[PDB]
């Protein structure tokens, strides 16, 4: 799935207008919480490299780390959800438009399917 | 002494809190798997007069 | 050869320290007697008293979710029924043959 | 605004600070002499900044609080033991020499930083140049091994190849009989044991190698004990001569920016003082290194950065 | 060295964090409202 | 399953926010409480499983391993308290952090409804063990040992990953439930043979298989006591658990492909039991005994009959407990004598009688004395092998005889005879060591009362 | 009684120009501490 | 040099790369490459020594030969179709000329010989720039024409690069040469998935740039260019050595570290195309990179090497200059595996 040449794709939009028809991620999203945790880890490592009390050196700086990570993670999650939604939409449209390439299998019960049996001895 | 041993024993409360949070999260994840509640052929049950869901 | 035979500046290897020396009743946990005693107490209480006894009693009285007595009662009533009706106890077929469609060979 | 590329970009230039009076100068003299007095007198007369001769705990005076640390945490060497037993088995002589060379490198870096940042010149005692003479003495008396002198030469080359030598050097000439008489007159028991052969070897090194090599790239003022008493004549000699043969006139504003970046950030100054050459006199095992590093960390204002130490009394930690 | 907590930097850091959080809360609100209006939920 | 995972994660901030002299107490208490909480996973069903969510599920094969993993951490902390006394607070906190991370990865590995998630955690366990071995080991060989313990593992595990993704590209899923319900036979093909090998070799190397066991003696001998305990008790069982999970897609090709591994295990158990008879190091002898027991478990899994699987589960649990106890006894001797040579300190019964009793009971469980769960697993596997082929009885009985021989040789050499005269620093046993020994041994003799808890899902 | 730590001889394994020295590469020399060669 | 001139040259290098990235005309892509090469040389020669001059002249010779080959490919493509737009080539010979030119620019085997020597000659900051920013333009061009490449040639060069990097890193004591061989191996990993998925190529490029930035900034912070110099860092900055060990573990591809994300994904992608043998060999060869990363970790943080007495003085000083993005680089290079599906952002 290369979508670079997909028709009606504005070159440098992070989020197209149609992406606004999708539900935005909740602020309590586990992925957003992981982004905030990554920001907190970055703050702790920054304190450690500078030889400052790791947990309680700069609260403003750690807060800024967490906030920036959460902000970028929110927008990244929106874009990721939009791209997966496009993939599903295109897949379903292609299956719909090419019925001869996706014929329906005849529903068959196990009562009349002969599976070879291999004993364990 | 209160407000003094707290500053020395605050860490102890964390593990117990985690256990409660994990139980809450397990129930919350259970709430997302109710697509077949009271719908399985084995346990198709007619609800009691004062019942909403068979299980939570 | 004015070399010192001292290849580098190194601390001598320290001798091991006996916990019984500075403190009899040492319990082998810590060199601080108070922390030592409380470490012994917490290990003994939460290991032998809480987990080992209460957990063992909890495992002993676990409800029958494996359905051993349930299967026994089902088999008891099923055997009572088949013995009363003269049915040949267990059948050799696990599924009814009427609802299986074999492929005709015509060989 | 801590000095960096941006300060250079906007306004910060040091060519305008140079007012033909800077004249980084150094004084060389035999053990126990008037060089200290002469250096100070030159410093007050010329308006320069005097730098007392670097000791074992010179670095202790510039970091944390200026008070010196323990011998085990700072230097791991002593001059008194070197005087008492120069042929020691634990290699105190070369460890002392290496620590003193590193201290002189740090002090030269500090002096260059002051001169480049303020425009005010400095006066120094024995610098990174002429620090080798003692080394040569220790080799000729047999106090140290040869591998020590190759290691010292390697470190000295890699370090001193990046700084500007002093404008004019002032050497006070003192004969050995009178140097020993002055040593006996001081009353220091440990200096009593300096053999005349050591002093004579030290003297030979300055004249044979140090004087001609600084004569061809700098200006030299040979003085005796009598003529070093009157600093007016010495100051007049400094004023009359003009430095035009050294590398200093060839320096310009960007090279000065590079040198000012180098003299700051003392870790890069001392970077090659710990090259991984394993000489038994100076290499330290992992266990002793770990124990001593742990001891150093536990010092009051040494666990964290200078502004982040609660036990010293730094406040507002959680907002810095 | 010997320096005070730079209240300009502290104020700027707190302001950036607060502005980003307020912007994020607003953006989520109009995102939810736009999704509901587009999909005809409410 | 989060009600166990979250407290194990909270063990880390609690460890790092503790006082300098409270880390061991807090870690031990809260790890014991986590073990007690995890003990409630033992209430399993006769039906499918405890499917908590899309990510984690529990099974009566997974539950005993989870409980043993949670129980091992307090014992590891008690064993590590002694030799870490002279070390800084930050480094001790780092050591406890490595142990906690190992427990977390093992817990998530044993539930791991996804095969790729199982692989990721099953390989994530590698890092803490390597750091523990190569950082807090004593001898100079530890680095070399670490290298072995690394590359062997990856040499087996890299093909598996490829196979795994290949399966999902054909089947469409790697969820264990979907795999079990939608399983299909493997045709006798070269491609299928190599898929079988890629699926099996990764778990074979960590049992370890007899030919592939070189890393184990090094890694177990050069590791600290906590490292040896976790390596012998839980980390060796990852291969058995993975084989028990993955053999569902390998039928009927297992019938042909099992022969070389069956021969390797049946002969290597004899070889390693014989090696134990001539060993100058206690830790190496215990490591080779572990190799023999895991060879028996490999045979059981390869036979793939109900009695085989029950015996293999029981033997895995029993071996974990017994080997941890044996390593702890060896370390108690070592911390006094500092030599780790079996012949040096002799006649320790006359100086340490209670420790001699602990040695006797550990040797008895290693000897598979009935009605211990060690013998329950041994006998179930032996009966299954006898049904598989009546000639296996010769090899199995020879292994039993040699096992008894080397266990009693180990007991007699160290505890009986005359004390060494020049050794005068044998101090009385501490309460910590005796408590550690009891906390190893009472669970075994108490599990022999309720065997169905450790007999697996085919009970 | 004490954990082993690398000594000087262990460290000198990693001090050559390359690892795994050969007869041809024996005469190679490690680069200068500062990446400057004498102009000769 | 003058900071103004240095900033101008850095922006000229970035503008050349940008010119390559935003243009649709082959002449403008060639011009961007020329601009990048022209402004890159003084950066390599910022600190004057004979070794830096030798590195710069070798780099110039290689890049100029590659540029001439690339222009030859452009002109042949124009000859067989009067097109200037960067798209499918339309000529078999032209594509090969283009592929070899871009392989020479990237440093892929068998055109790898210049990378270790140039990296060793130049300083650490120059090496950071050379190994991070100088791969964007050739890889972007390769992504644009990926539908044209012969898979046989690209896959051969990718496997050769992986093998050469793995084998050549085993023999190194110098840190810059280790980084160069690591970069060669990572380029080999990147170019093996171009025929199938350019998104995986970009993901591998981003992860590799993050890890390389973290490792170079750690090496600059603890100013070491040899193994033995790095072995002294624990006696001053043990936390730096711990971070470096974790970063090295990530660079070796161990789960659950970030470095496992690319190879895994790449392997996964290559399996969707019925390619089984090649990913297997690639992973087995990456074990060599892991071996020499582990040797570095043993020498740096997992064991305590002997120190010297003068180190005590270094205990009294702290770094004046700091990298703001170093903690973020470390975290992004070690702990982003849970965020793998975000690769749908077409990064
Ligand atoms: C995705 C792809 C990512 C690619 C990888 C990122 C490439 C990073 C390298 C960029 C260039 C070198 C560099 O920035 O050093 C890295 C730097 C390490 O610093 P260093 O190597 O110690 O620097 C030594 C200097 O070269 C020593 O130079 P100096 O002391 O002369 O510096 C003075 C300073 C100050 O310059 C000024 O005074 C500005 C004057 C303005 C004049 C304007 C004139 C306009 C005409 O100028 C600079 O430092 C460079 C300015 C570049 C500006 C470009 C726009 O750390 C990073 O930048 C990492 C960045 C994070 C990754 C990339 C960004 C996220 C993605
Ligand atoms: C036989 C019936 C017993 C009924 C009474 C209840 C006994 C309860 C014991 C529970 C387990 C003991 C805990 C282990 C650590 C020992 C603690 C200790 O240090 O002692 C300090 C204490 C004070 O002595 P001290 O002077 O201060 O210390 C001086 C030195 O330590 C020197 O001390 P020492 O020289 O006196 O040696 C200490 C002693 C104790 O140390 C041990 O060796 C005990 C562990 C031996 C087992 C080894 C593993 C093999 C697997 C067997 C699993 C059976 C467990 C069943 C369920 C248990 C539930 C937790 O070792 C022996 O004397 C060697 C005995 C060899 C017995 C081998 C036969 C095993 C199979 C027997 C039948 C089992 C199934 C029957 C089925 C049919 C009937 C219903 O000494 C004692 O109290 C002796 C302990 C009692 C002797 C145990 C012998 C038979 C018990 C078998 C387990 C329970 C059977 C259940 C069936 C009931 C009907
Ligand atoms: C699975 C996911 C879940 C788990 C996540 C795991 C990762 C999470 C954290 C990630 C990174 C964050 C922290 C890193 C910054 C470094 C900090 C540090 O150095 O430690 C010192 C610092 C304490 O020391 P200090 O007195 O402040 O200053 C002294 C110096 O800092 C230090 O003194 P020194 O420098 O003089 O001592 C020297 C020492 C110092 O050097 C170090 O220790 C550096 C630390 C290692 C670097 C980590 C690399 C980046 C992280 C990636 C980890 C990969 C994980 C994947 C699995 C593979 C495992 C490797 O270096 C050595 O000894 C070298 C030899 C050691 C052996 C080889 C090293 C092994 C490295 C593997 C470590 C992996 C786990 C680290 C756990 C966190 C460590 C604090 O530790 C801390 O306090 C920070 C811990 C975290 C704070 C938690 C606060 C939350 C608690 C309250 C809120 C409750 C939350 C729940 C809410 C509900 C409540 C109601
Ligand atoms: C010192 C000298 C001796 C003095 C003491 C004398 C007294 C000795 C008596 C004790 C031993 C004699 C054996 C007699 C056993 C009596 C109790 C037994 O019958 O109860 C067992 C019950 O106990 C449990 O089955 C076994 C305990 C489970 C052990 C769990 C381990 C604890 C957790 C520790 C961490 C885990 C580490 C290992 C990981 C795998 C079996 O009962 P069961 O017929 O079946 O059903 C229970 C009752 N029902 C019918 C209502 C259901
Ligand atoms: C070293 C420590 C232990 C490590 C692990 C050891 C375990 C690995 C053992 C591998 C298991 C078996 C591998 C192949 C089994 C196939 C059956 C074969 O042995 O029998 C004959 C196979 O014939 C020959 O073997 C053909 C191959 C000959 C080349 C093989 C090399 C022989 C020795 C190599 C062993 C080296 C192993 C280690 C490699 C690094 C039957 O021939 P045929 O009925 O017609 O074809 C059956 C296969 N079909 C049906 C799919 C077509
Ligand atoms: C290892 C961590 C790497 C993190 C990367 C750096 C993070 C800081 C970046 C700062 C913000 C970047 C956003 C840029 C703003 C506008 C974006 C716009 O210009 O580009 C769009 C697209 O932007 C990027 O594609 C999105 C970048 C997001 C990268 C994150 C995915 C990394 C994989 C998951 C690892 C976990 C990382 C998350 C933790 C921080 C449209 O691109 P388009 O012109 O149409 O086609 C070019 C690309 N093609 C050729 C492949 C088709
Ligand atoms: C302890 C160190 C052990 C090292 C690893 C040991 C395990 C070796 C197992 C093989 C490794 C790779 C196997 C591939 C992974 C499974 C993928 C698969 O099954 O797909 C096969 C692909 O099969 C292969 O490609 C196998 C090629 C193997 C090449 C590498 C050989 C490695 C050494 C071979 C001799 C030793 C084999 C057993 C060694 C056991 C360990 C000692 C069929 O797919 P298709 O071809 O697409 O469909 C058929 C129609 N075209
Ligand atoms: N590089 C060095 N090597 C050995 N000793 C040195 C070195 N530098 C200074 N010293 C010692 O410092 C001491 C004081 O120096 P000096 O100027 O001779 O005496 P004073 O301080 O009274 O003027 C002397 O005893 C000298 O030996």
């Amino acid at each position: 799935t290369m979508m670079s040449g997909r028709p009606g794709r504005v070159p440098l939009q992070f989020l197209p207008n149609e992406a606004r028809s999708l539900p935005p991620p909740k602020l309590t999203d586990p992925r957003l919480v992981y982004m905030g945790f990554l920001g907190y880890c970055s703050g702790l490592i920054d304190n450690a490299i500078r030889r400052r009390p790791v947990v309680s050196a700069g609260l403003h700086r750690q807060l800024l780390y967490v906030t920036s990570f959460v902000f970028f993670g929110y927008y990244l999650l929106k874009r990721q959800d939009y791209m997966y939604a496009l993939r599903d939409h295109d897949m379903f449209a292609y299956v719909k438009s090419h019925p001869e390439d996706f014929p329906e299998k005849d529903k068959k019960t196990y009562g009349e399917i002969l599976e070879e049996f291999h004993p364990v001895r | 002494n209160v407000l003094q041993i707290v500053r020395d024993h605050w860490v102890h409360i964390l593990v117990p809190v985690g256990f409660v949070f994990g139980c809450y999260l397990d129930r919350r994840s259970d709430e997302k798997l109710t697509a077949f509640r009271n719908k399985s052929l084995l346990f198709k049950r007619e609800l009691r007069p004062n019942e909403e869901v068979t299980w939570k | 050869p004015p070399e010192p035979t001292i290849r580098l500046q190194e601390d001598p290897d320290p001798e091991d320290e006996n916990l019984y020396e500075k403190n009899p009743d040492s319990h082998g946990y810590d060199k601080d007697p108070i922390v030592d005693l409380w470490n012994m107490r917490v290990v003994f209480f939460f290991g032998f008293s809480i987990v080992l006894v209460l957990g063992s009693t909890f495992v002993a009285y676990l409800p029958d979710y494996r359905m051993q007595e349930w299967a026994r009662r089902e088999a008891e009533r099923l055997v009572k029924y088949r013995e009363a009706n003269g049915l040949p106890l267990m059948e050799s077929n696990c599924f009814d043959p009427n609802k299986i469609q074999l492929p005709e060979d015509e060989d | 605004l801590q000095y960096g590329p941006l300060a250079f970009v906007l306004g910060e230039r040091t060519t305008r600070k140079l007012t033909e009076t800077s004249k980084v100068i150094t004084v060389d003299g035999n053990i126990c002499s008037g060089k200290g007095r002469l250096a100070r007198e030159i410093a007050e007369k010329l308006g320069l900044r005097h730098f007392p001769e670097a000791g074992i705990h010179y670095a202790d005076s510039t970091t944390g609080d200026g008070k010196p640390l323990d011998v085990q945490l700072s230097g791991n060497c002593s001059l008194e033991k070197f005087y008492d037993d120069p042929k020691s088995n634990d290699g105190n002589s070369y460890r002392l020499q290496s620590w003193l060379y590193a201290s002189r490198l740090l002090q030269y870096a500090d002096a260059l930083e002051h001169l480049l940042s303020t425009g005010q010149g400095v006066v120094l005692e024995r610098s990174i140049y002429s620090d080798f003479v003692f080394l040569e003495a220790m080799y000729r008396q047999g106090f140290i091994r040869k591998q020590c002198v190759e290691h010292y030469n390697e470190v000295k080359k890699v370090t001193a190849c990046e700084y500007l030598p002093p404008h004019v050097v002032v050497y006070v000439d003192v004969p050995v009989p009178e140097i020993q008489s002055r040593i006996q007159k001081k009353g220091n028991p440990h200096e009593m044991k300096i053999t005349a052969a050591y002093l004579q070897d030290i003297e030979n090194a300055y004249k044979k190698t140090f004087l001609p090599e600084m004569s061809e790239k700098c200006e030299v003022l040979q003085y005796s004990a009598r003529e070093a008493e009157d600093a007016e004549k010495v100051v007049e000699d400094i004023e009359y001569l003009k430095c035009d043969k050294g590398p200093w006139p060839d320096q310009d504003d960007r090279t000065f920016h590079r040198l000012r970046m180098l003299v700051q950030n003392k870790l890069e100054v001392l970077n090659y003082t710990t090259i991984p050459v394993y000489l038994p006199e100076i290499t330290i095992g992992a266990h002793q290194s770990d124990r001593v590093f742990q001891k150093f960390t536990e010092l009051p204002g040494r666990k964290y950065s200078p502004g982040y130490n609660e036990d010293v009394g730094d406040k507002w930690i959680w907002l810095k | 060295p010997h320096g005070s907590p730079d209240w300009l930097k502290v104020g700027l850091t707190l302001g950036t964090s607060v502005f980003l959080w307020i912007y994020l809360i607003k953006q989520h609100k109009e995102d939810v409202l736009e999704y509901k209006r587009r999909n005809g939920l409410e | 399953m989060l009600k166990i995972i979250i407290p194990t994660t909270m063990l880390l901030p609690m460890t790092w926010m503790s006082k300098h002299n409270m880390i061991w107490i807090n870690a031990t208490v809260h790890s014991l409480l986590i073990s007690l909480i995890s003990l409630s996973l033992l209430n399993q069903l006769g039906e499918n499983s405890l499917n908590f969510s899309l990510t984690f599920f529990s099974d009566s094969l997974s539950a005993p391993l989870l409980v043993l993993t949670t129980w091992l951490l307090p014992l590891m902390l008690m064993a590590s308290q002694s030799h870490l006394s002279k070390e800084t607070t930050t480094r001790k906190k780092l050591y406890i952090t490595m142990l906690i991370l190992l427990q977390l990865f093992l817990i998530m590995t044993f539930t791991a409804t996804e095969l790729i998630l199982f692989y990721i955690l099953f390989e994530a366990t590698l890092v803490p063990t390597l750091i523990i071995i190569t950082r807090w080991g004593n001898q100079t060989e530890r680095l070399n040992a670490g290298l072995y313990f690394l590359f062997y593992t990856l040499a087996g595990s890299l093909p598996l990953l490829v196979a795994l993704v290949y399966i999902q590209n054909t089947t469409g899923s790697l969820n264990f439930l979907i795999i079990h319900y939608w399983s299909h036979p493997l045709s006798n093909s070269w491609s299928n043979i190599f898929m079988w090998l890629a699926c099996i070799m990764a778990f074979m190397v960590k049992m370890p298989l007899y030919g592939l066991h070189l890393w184990l003696p090094k890694a177990h001998v050069e590791a600290p006591i906590a490292g040896s305990m976790v390596l012998a008790a839980v980390l060796l069982k990852l291969g058995g658990y993975g084989m028990m999970r993955i053999t569902t897609i390998l039928n009927p090709l297992t019938n042909y492909m099992a022969y070389p591994f069956l021969m390797l295990s049946m002969w290597g158990m004899i070889m390693t039991s014989s090696i134990c008879l001539r060993q100058t190091d206690l830790k190496s002898l215990i490591a080779y005994s572990s190799v023999s027991h895991m060879a028996l478990v490999i045979v059981a899994i390869m036979i793939q009959t109900p009695w085989s699987f029950m015996g293999a589960t029981a033997l895995m649990i029993a071996h974990g407990l017994t080997s941890s106890m044996l390593f702890c006894l060896a370390n108690t001797n070592y911390e006094r004598v500092h030599s780790r040579t079996m012949i040096l300190a002799r006649g320790l019964q006359t100086l340490l009688p209670l420790m001699a009793t602990w040695w006797l009971v550990a040797s008895l469980t290693n000897l598979a004395l009935p009605p211990s769960i060690n013998l329950i697993g041994e006998l179930f596997i032996i009966t299954a092998s006898f049904s598989w082929s009546n000639i296996t009885i010769i090899l199995m009985g020879m292994n039993m005889m040699i096992t008894a021989l080397y266990s009693l040789y180990m007991l007699i050499t160290t505890q009986r005879g005359k004390y060494t005269h020049h050794i005068n620093n044998i101090k009385p046993s501490f309460t910590r060591e005796n408590a550690l020994m009891a906390l190893h041994i009472l669970p075994l003799l108490l599990l022999t009362l309720n065997p169905k808890m450790i007999l697996g899902p085919l009970y | 009684a004490r954990q082993w730590q690398p000594d000087v001889e262990w460290a000198e394994q990693f001090g050559g120009a390359v690892m795994y020295p050969t007869k041809e590469t024996a005469h190679w020399k490690p680069p200068p501490w500062n990446d400057v060669d004498p102009p000769k | 040099m003058n900071p103004i001139i240095y900033t101008t040259l850095i922006m000229t290098v970035m503008s050349g790369t940008m010119l390559v990235m935003i243009s649709s005309h082959w002449l403008l892509i060639w011009i961007g490459f020329e601009m990048n090469l022209l402004a890159m040389i003084p950066v390599l020669m910022k600190n004057f020594n004979p070794r830096a001059t030798e590195a710069a002249t070798k780099y110039f010779l290689t890049q100029a030969t590659a540029s001439m080959m690339l222009m030859m490919a452009i002109i042949i493509n124009l000859l067989y179709s009067g097109q200037w737009t960067i798209t499918k080539m339309f000529n078999p010979v032209a594509m090969t000329m283009m592929t070899m030119a871009l392989a020479m620019k990237l440093g892929l085997s068998p055109f790898h010989f210049w990378v270790p020597e140039v990296t060793q000659g130049i300083s650490l900051q120059a090496g950071l720039l050379l190994l991070t920013w100088q791969k964007l333009a050739p890889l972007s061009v390769l992504c644009q024409i990926s539908q044209s490449i012969n898979p046989n040639l690209m896959l051969t060069m990718a496997m050769l690069s992986i093998l050469i990097g793995g084998w050549g890193g085993l023999n190194q004591t110098q840190l810059r040469k280790i980084m160069a061989y690591s970069s060669i191996a990572h380029m080999g990993w990147m170019t093996a998935v171009l025929p199938y998925n350019t998104t995986m190529t970009i993901l591998n490029l981003l992860i590799y740039i993050t890890m390389t930035l973290a490792m170079f900034m750690l090496l600059i912070h603890s100013s070491a260019t040899t193994t033995l110099s790095l072995s002294h860092t624990w006696n001053k900055m043990p936390v730096i050595t711990s971070l470096m060990m974790v970063t090295l573990l990530s660079m070796g591809g161990l789960p659950p570290l970030s470095g496992f994300m690319p190879k895994w994904m790449i392997i996964q992608e290559m399996t969707k195309n019925e390619s089984i043998i090649m990913p297997t060999l690639m992973a087995m060869t990456a074990l060599l990179n892991l071996y020499f990363y582990m040797r570095l970790a043993y020498s740096s943080s997992l064991t305590m090497f002997p120190s010297t007495n003068n180190m005590k003085m270094k205990w009294q000083f702290e770094h004046t200059k700091q990298m703001k993005l170093l903690p973020t680089m470390i975290v992004l290079s070690t702990l982003v595996l849970p965020m793998t599906p975000a690769l749908s952002s077409l990064n």
